[PDB]
């Protein structure tokens, strides 16, 4: 009775959330028809949070999956794991195309499919009672995951005031412009809809998933299905506490209304330590509780691009450090003594910050019991960088001329453009205010 | 005499598993002369098993070298993540609160500057 229900869209954002319910069936232990492991009820406690329980003994996913290119879900249509999801009620036989390389394509036809991109929402609610929310698990590159997610954005968010709204967000390669040529445009009519059409949001910079692509697995090639695999991890991790045992901390509208500290600061760095198979050679010093909060707070995990001295000339307010697996964590007020000395984390001046650490249990599976998580979901005001960022490549690109009437023939006749800026601005100021 | 029975005395704070001779307890004699020796056999048994004991299974040796480290500063490789980071947290007049601030920081800097055993290694304490 806490069903959240995913809205997977986009060529990337239906492979960005794939390799999640591919994790999530690993640990539950379960076969897409059958079970094959006692970890389904042992591992996992409560079951229905995003699956919805047996009727056939296997648990049928949450999840709709509506793309304008139909390439992705036929990805998705094979795999030893495709009948995971039903092959007809958590996607279309086929979709129609679009231009569509675009975000009013996508945004065109949620306007003709307007009243089924509505219902097979309903039909996945069948176990759940009230609702807990929606994420849409959507990517922001190309046209067609920015199409559709921009529109429901604004009307689950009017027909559902009070529940989440979050979309994990993931912004694609601004090193080049060829890549995806639309990028300025359709970002910024996106962060309009992140900052008073939503509550909260999850903003990953990609040149710092490639920064920790390269590092951490030790190689020279950032390919993409190494991208795809940092996204997963992290959203997966963050319902810990609404699926393996814990009290306090135990709701996602918990966690999330912590790290809201006004309706346009609520943009959520990530770091997440453990991408290595070196955990079993590092346990010669002891895997213990003592070290899993000063690797999250220290920078080299960082999803964020932002300067290296806007870590000091603005503050955290509210970083949330999940620390997961037994390790022992009755010496975790030893941990968070150690801290304040340092003043790793930055505080607010005006009042307390808060440091808010919890601990939740997962399924007896072995990178789970062996292998430590340590999820780091901050809330730091130096989140402005980014916007300054698609602001720089904004007028950048309305000095090559482009978009200034080639997007402006596929159902928008009116400049609106500078509305997308002004309001940004207001943002961007506010940022910087919000902490003394 | 009054040694020996000192030592049966320091087993049973140890445990009783190292008390009581194990072939001795077969004398008893009735000649004068010759009963001094069975104070000497005495005197050598229960004075070196309250050694074996507390060398094999307590570690007298490696707390006793662990003492000589921090109060004279032998591996001085530890102090400069030790003594740095204490004399900064310290310059402003002392409070109450001040030793607990240092101590912080020791078992912080115990666990970078890695030494042999830091589970065995943060038995210290600061006191200001």
């Amino acid at each position: 009775p806490r069903e959240i229900i995913t809205l997977q869209l986009g060529q990337c954002g239906n492979q960005i959330g794939f390799e999640f319910w591919k994790q999530l069936c690993a640990e539950h232990g379960i076969s897409p028809e059958g079970i094959v492991e006692e970890f389904a009820t042992e591992g996992t406690d409560r079951k229905d949070v995003f699956f919805y329980q047996a009727d056939d003994e296997h648990y049928i996913p949450r999840a709709v999956l509506l793309d304008l290119e139909p390439r992705v879900i036929h990805s998705i249509l094979n795999s030893p794991y495709a009948n995971l999801y039903n092959p007809e009620n958590i996607y279309l036989s086929e979709h129609g195309g679009g231009a569509g390389n675009n975000w009013a394509s996508g945004f065109s036809q949620g306007e003709k499919i307007h009243e089924d991109i509505f219902d097979i929402i309903d039909r996945e609610a069948d176990g759940s009672d009230s609702l807990e929310g929606f994420v849409l698990c959507h990517s922001i590159a190309g046209g067609t995951g920015s199409g559709l997610g921009s529109y429901l954005l604004e009307r689950l968010n009017d027909r559902y005031p009070k529940k989440l709204v979050q979309t994990y967000s993931v912004f694609p390669n601004q090193d080049e412009m060829s890549h995806v040529v639309v990028q300025p445009y359709n970002s910024l009519l996106t962060l309009k809809r992140l900052t008073q059409n939503a509550d909260c949001v999850v903003v990953l910079d990609n040149t710092a998933l490639n920064r920790i692509a390269t590092d951490r697995l030790h190689i020279q090639n950032p390919s993409f299905s190494q991208i795809n695999q940092l996204v997963s991890t992290i959203m997966s991790a963050s319902t810990t506490t609404l699926r393996y045992p814990g009290y306090m901390n135990n709701d996602l509208i918990g966690l999330i209304a912590s790290l809201i500290p006004t309706p346009r600061l609520h943009f959520l760095m990530t770091g997440y330590t453990p991408l290595t198979t070196d955990q079993s050679v590092a346990s010669v010093r002891k895997t213990t509780v003592l070290d899993v909060m000063r690797r999250l707070l220290q920078p080299k995990n960082v999803m964020v691009s932002t300067g290296r001295d806007r870590q000091t000339n603005h503050c955290y307010i509210a970083i949330l450090n999940i620390i997961q697996g037994e390790v022992d964590p009755t010496q975790v007020h030893k941990s968070l003594q150690r801290i304040r000395e340092r003043k790793l984390a930055n505080f607010i001046p005006w009042g307390p910050a808060s440091i808010q650490v919890a601990l939740s249990r997962k399924s007896p599976y072995l990178p789970s019991a062996h292998r430590v998580s340590g999820l780091m979901m901050a809330n730091h005001t130096n989140i402005s960088s980014l916007f300054e960022r698609t602001c720089r490549q904004y007028d950048k690109l309305r000095k090559r001329e482009a978009f200034l009437e080639q997007f402006r023939k596929e159902d928008i006749f009116k400049d609106n453009f500078d509305e997308l800026d002004n309001s940004r601005e207001i943002v961007q100021q506010l940022i910087d205010e919000y902490h003394a | 005499i009054l040694s020996t029975g000192k030592y049966l005395n320091v087993v049973r704070e140890c445990g009783h598993d190292v008390t009581c001779p194990d072939a001795k307890e077969i004398t008893y004699t009735l000649k004068e002369q010759a009963y001094v020796e069975r104070i000497e056999k005495a005197y050598n048994y229960a004075s070196k098993v309250l050694l074996d004991f507390l060398m094999e299974e307590e570690e007298l040796v490696a707390h006793l070298r662990s003492i000589k480290h921090y109060f004279l500063m032998d591996q001085g490789d530890f102090f400069v993540h030790f003594m740095d980071l204490t004399e900064e947290e310290l310059k402003k007049p002392v409070d109450d609160i001040i030793p607990t601030r240092l101590e912080a920081l020791l078992e912080l800097a115990l666990r970078m500057s890695t030494a042999n055993t830091d589970p065995f290694k943060d038995d210290l304490k600061i006191e200001l």
